[PDB]
């Protein structure tokens, strides 16, 4: 609803961080698989995590935050009208 | 104060008008009773628009804006909260509130079943 530019980013990033913890454990993991049980042929499926899944972002969501809260935010509206153009020349019209 | 005699004359709505010197005398005479007695009348004469005009006198009269020690409760507001709150079932009477004010104006007034409706009066256009 009001994530800043950088929350988002944070999202984002949060979301790869997770997908590259998961596909280095994984292949972790499958690497023990053939040391520890040595297949007669080698047959590498490729990898298990190719690419950012649905799952990834929503647990990266999970930790979603807002920075800007919306205090600061009702400041920066109260400066903005403190730059107000009057309130009387609205109609203003040349006499014709 | 002329846009609620207005909108009262538009309906045919008797009409009572609470100014400021008068909250401010069961104020300071310490006798709030006297609200009860207001709304007892706006309940004879309904329907009728019971208007509370400078209704934030009692807040300037405690500091103004810096105020006193205390909160934004005080005695006449509250006794105008309780019967608000018990004046539901008349549907007759409708209260407006006047204030010049708004921020010193104690925070319970605007809570539902009391003054939800803020109007803006800004200065008049051309």
């Amino acid at each position: 609803n009001g994530f800043s530019g950088a929350d988002l980013t944070e999202i984002c990033q949060r979301a790869c961080k997770l997908a590259i913890r998961e596909s280095i454990e994984s292949e972790i993991r499958r690497e023990r698989q053939t040391q520890t049980n040595p297949s007669a042929m080698e047959v590498e499926e490729d990898d298990p995590v190719p690419e950012i899944r649905r799952d990834h972002f929503e647990e990266a969501m999970r930790f979603a935050r807002r920075s800007v809260s919306d205090n600061d935010i009702r400041k920066y509206e109260m400066f903005a009208q403190t730059l107000q153009q009057s309130r009387g020349f609205g109609s203003f019209r040349f006499p014709s | 104060t002329l846009l609620a005699k207005a909108i009262a004359n538009e309906c045919q709505a008797n009409f009572i008008s609470i100014k400021g010197p008068e909250l401010l005398t069961m104020w300071f005479g310490e006798s709030e009773a006297n609200v009860r007695e207001i709304f007892d009348k706006a309940r004879q004469a309904a329907p009728c628009v019971l208007f509370f005009d400078e209704l934030d006198s009692i807040a300037k009269a405690r500091g103004g804006n810096i105020g006193d020690g205390g909160g934004a409760a005080d005695r006449v507001i509250n006794q105008i909260l309780t019967e608000m709150d018990g004046m539901s079932t008349k549907k007759n009477v409708f209260i407006i509130g006047a204030t010049n004010r708004p921020d010193i104006i104690d925070p319970a007034i605007l809570r539902p079943g009391r003054l939800d409706q803020l109007i803006y009066i800004p200065l008049p256009d051309e």
